[PDB]
């Protein structure tokens, strides 16, 4: 039962969590570059993060 | 896709179009024309306006 208890208490066919991410700070440098096209990649990574 | 971003940003131009310069300067000639005319009245009615002051 202890063998068995500890086979199934582990979940090899799911995902880990990854480590969380801070808040990004973009910086002023890249914002004075790119101030309208941020938000779009910003939204294009949530959106590959979460599908791709 | 930030790479073609920056590339795109300094590649892009001041203006969201293609202007077609030919029509502008039409434009422009017409109306430096019509502006030279109305000024040239606007001075025939000023002498009126100061020989009745």
């Amino acid at each position: 039962a202890l063998a068995k208890a500890s086979a199934a208490q582990v979940d090899w066919t799911s995902l880990p969590a990854a480590p969380p991410r801070p808040s990004p700070s973009a910086p002023d440098t890249l914002i004075r570059l790119l101030g309208s096209v941020v938000d779009d990649l910003a939204d294009a990574d949530k959106v590959e993060q979460k599908y791709g | 896709r930030y790479l073609t971003a920056l590339v795109e940003a300094e590649q892009a131009p001041p203006l969201p179009f293609t202007p077609d310069v030919l029509q502008l300067q039409l434009e422009h000639n017409v109306l430096k024309g019509e502006l030279i005319d109305r000024l040239r009245a606007l001075e025939y009615t000023i002498v009126t306006e100061q020989l009745q002051a």
